[PDB]
């Protein structure tokens, strides 16, 4: 969340804080770990801007 | 071979159910010889078991 | 026919693709590979202490 | 990873000439045998316009080693670098005009396109250990709060052998760590969070080698 | 090697450049996922491309205890599905090993057309997905 | 000072377009050699 949603909530945060906002974040896990369930759930911030 | 099998392929998601099918031993040894002659002709005089073993 | 080198450009009509003109000078790939080697031209006056 | 466009860009800004940086996978258009027309309208449009500078970026993505004379993609591809092979040569020198192209690894380097008098400029770029890494540092943590006493040789002095954006992407995940804390300045403990998080590589050195 | 690799290096290529090649796509982050991160190009990891990097373990007892909750929602049981034994028994097992586990009930419970599902089921669907992911390779990951 | 064909090869691909099509041996140079007789070859290390 803090990884994608937070930059759009208030970037300026990050702004005053003085770093540019997350670029892009992997995701790193063993096979068979279900990450693919993370970005499906990730889906329920826009459901039309993903 | 199941080894050369790559990890994603036995994924839980992508295969449920795994079965390994193994040899007959004793008796589907005996089975194997009766289906597979159920047509052949022969007298009898063969020991199916005795064969199998 | 003779004047007209084989591997070379000749002028073609378009209805009826008969011989028009020749092609002067279309290309050497010979050269073409020394452009592309592009070698550096020397003299021999100005060989250093290899005489 | 050393910014790889960060000095040409550099060059782009406290330059006169106009710029021209184009991604060295670019030239492969959807029409067939299109691509070594528009490398030759590059350079066309670069000497046509002023004293200007272009870049080619990604050049090893047009500048290969071995060609597949079969494929048909690939004979375009290769014919593409021999337009810009004379286009590049297509220079009279009476031309305000010279576009840099850049590739990461020159391991894979077509001779032809770096023959003698086809381009004369070898320029490497090692990794700053502690004659940069100090003023990439310093450079880098500019923007930073750094309240009080967080030291910059502190972690500079390690051997962590790191990259060019290795320093800025540890100065960013310092900068997420405190986001996530809500330090209006960057405390000297975040700094040791970001120094092993960003640096963090299983060497596994076995101290026996000694 | 390969003469895809010319243009498959070409297209990876291109998704390095258009991500801040001369341009940042603003109010927009792109979020990639992989098993392995070892085979992963040395450009992707830079800071430029990665931004950061976070890693999704296995789950751990809690989190299997979790995950199985999630999974055990249209169960019909008898109040006696002891799932602290076989979270317990759960060692190591993958985020979809459980979900495979609470659908092996059913198995088990279609079996002998046992309507309700009993704590026996998930004890031996747990002990028959212990034993058939012996043949795996057991190669986690690495972030380098 | 000799006035000879130079031609020095470092083993590429690009050139290979002008040799042959696949360039099976390395007779193709001098198919390019063979008429231009006035030509001296160079190969670097």
């Amino acid at each position: 969340r803090e990884s994608i949603e937070l930059p759009l909530m208030n970037p300026e945060l990050f702004i005053r804080v003085g770093i540019k906002p997350p670029k892009g974040v992997l995701l790193y896990g063993p096979p068979g770990t279900g990450k693919t369930l993370l970005a499906r759930a990730i889906a329920s911030n826009i459901d039309a801007n993903f | 071979r199941a080894d050369i099998l790559d990890p994603a392929l036995m994924r839980s998601g992508r295969l449920d159910r795994k079965i390994e099918f193994p040899h007959p031993t004793e008796e589907a040894r005996a089975r194997i010889l009766q289906i597979h002659s159920r047509k052949m002709n022969v007298h009898p005089d063969v020991n199916f078991e005795e064969l199998a073993r | 026919i003779t004047k007209l080198t084989p591997t070379t450009r000749v002028a073609l009509r378009n209805d009826s693709y008969v011989l028009h003109l020749v092609l002067p000078s279309k290309v050497d790939p010979l050269v073409n590979l020394m452009k592309v080697e592009k070698v550096p031209d020397s003299t021999y006056d100005m060989i250093g202490g290899l005489d | 990873g050393t910014g790889k466009t960060m000095l040409a860009k550099a060059v782009a800004n406290h330059t006169t000439a106009a710029f021209i940086r184009v991604v060295g996978s670019e030239f492969v258009q959807k029409y067939l045998g299109e691509g070594p027309r528009m490398v030759r309208d590059v350079f066309r449009l670069a000497k046509e316009n002023a004293p200007a500078i272009i870049f080619i970026d990604e050049v090893d993505a047009i500048a290969t080693a071995r060609f597949d004379a079969q494929t048909g993609a690939d004979r375009e591809v290769q014919r593409i670098l021999m337009e810009l092979l004379n286009q590049m040569d297509g220079f009279d020198q009476t031309v305000n005009v010279k576009v840099i192209m850049a590739t990461n690894r020159a391991d894979t380097l077509d001779p032809a396109l770096l023959r003698p008098g086809r381009l004369d400029r070898k320029i490497e770029f090692p990794l700053p250990d502690r004659r940069q890494k100090r003023l990439v540092f310093q450079v880098c943590t500019a923007k930073m709060n750094l309240s009080d006493e967080v030291d910059l040789e502190d972690y500079v002095s390690r051997p962590d052998k790191i990259s060019a954006a290795e320093i800025t992407a540890i100065c960013q995940e310092a900068g997420m760590h405190a986001v996530r804390k809500n330090r209006y300045v960057i405390l000297p403990k975040d700094f040791e969070k970001g120094y092993r998080s960003n640096v963090k590589k299983p060497d596994t050195d076995f101290d026996f080698y000694k | 090697g390969t003469s895809a690799d010319r243009e498959i290096q070409r297209t990876l290529m291109e998704l390095l450049n258009q991500l801040d090649g001369f341009d940042q796509l603003g109010k927009v982050k792109m979020i990639m996922a992989t098993n392995r991160p070892d085979v992963l190009d040395p450009a992707l990891l830079r800071p430029g491309r990665l931004d950061r990097k976070i890693e999704i373990p296995l789950p751990n007892e809690q989190s299997r205890m979790e995950i199985l909750k999630i999974h055990g929602a249209g169960i019909a049981k008898h109040g006696e599905i002891d799932y602290e034994a076989v979270v317990k028994l759960a060692e190591g097992f993958n985020g979809a090993d459980l979900r495979n586990i609470c659908t092996e009930a059913g198995m088990s419970a279609i079996r002998a057309e046992r309507d309700y599902v009993i704590h026996e089921d998930f004890m031996k669907a747990v002990r028959k997905l212990n034993e058939a992911k012996k043949l795996e390779s057991s190669a986690t990951y690495s972030a380098d | 000072h000799t006035d000879c064909t130079f031609i020095r090869v470092s083993g590429s691909e690009l050139v290979q377009k002008y040799i042959g099509e696949g360039s099976r041996m390395v007779r193709e140079l001098f198919v390019m050699a063979r008429e231009h007789a006035p030509s001296i070859i160079f190969m670097d290390e």
